[PDB]
């Protein structure tokens, strides 16, 4: 996020971190349930890749955070990888996560909800703030 | 470019996807949304995370970061996967599974 | 446009 | 869900 800010430590406890066999922070995802992360599809997560919960500051050895292995890749079979269209993807985590203060589930919309033009929402990650 | 160790978060607003496609033009499809051009982006790294907006006392995943400027400027939109477009396929795959 |  | 047991702050 460029121009963002740090947030509260565990504030958004259903923000996970992707990373690959060497420990790369490469995508988000959000926890819906102790079993499932909901990620996108152009991520290009394998059942070789990991999903840690709980985190905050990945520089610290000190927080208490959940590496989950991955069972399986559910990629939206609708998702166009040309146009990069319905972007979404479920894992299915191996090992249930342990939900605690720091580690919960985000809400999802019914399908026929509205969210107007001009509603301020907020995004969280550990992307680039500076390109 | 600099890859923050702490979380980051911003506030930024959701547009139309009429108004965002001034930006994008055929780019943007109906499962998507955008959002920004606010001050804040998305940047690589983010994808796949939150978008979450506060509704009756909860947040809400609404969008899920997927596409933008490829330089992550803060006066064009990021494009977002649109969530209550996926959501149904979401509840089948958790039930089939 | 890139992948985010 | 949806509900942090802490709070952000913006």
């Amino acid at each position: 996020i460029v121009n963002g800010e740090e947030a509260v430590p565990g504030s958004w406890p259903w923000q996970v971190s992707l990373q690959d066999k060497t420990g790369f922070h490469f995508c988000g995802g959000s926890l819906i349930n102790e079993n499932w992360v909901v990620t996108a599809a152009h991520c290009g997560v394998t059942t070789s890749d990991v999903v840690v919960a709980g985190e905050f500051d990945q520089g610290s050895s000190s927080e208490k955070i959940q590496k989950l292995k991955i069972a399986k890749v559910f990629k939206n079979s609708k998702y166009n990888s040309l146009t990069i269209n319905n972007d979404i993807t479920l894992l299915k985590l191996s090992t249930a996560a342990s939900f605690s203060q720091t580690v919960s589930a985000v809400c999802l919309p019914s399908a026929s909800d509205d969210f107007a033009a001009g509603t301020t929402c907020v995004t969280t990650g550990w992307g680039l703030t500076r390109y | 470019a600099n890859t923050p160790d702490r979380l980051q978060q911003a506030s930024l607003p959701l547009l139309s996807n009429t108004n965002c496609k001034k930006y994008w033009g055929t780019k943007i499809k109906d499962a998507m949304i955008c959002a920004g051009a606010s001050g804040v982006s998305s940047c690589m790294g983010d994808s796949g995370g939150p978008l979450v907006c506060k509704k009756n006392g909860a947040w809400t995943l609404v969008g899920i970061v997927s596409w933008g400027s490829s330089t992550c400027s803060t006066s064009t939109p990021g494009v977002y996967a649109r969530v209550t477009a996926l959501v149904n396929w979401v509840q089948q795959t958790l039930a089939a599974n | 446009s890139w992948p985010w | 869900c949806g509900v942090p047991a802490i709070q952000p702050v913006l």
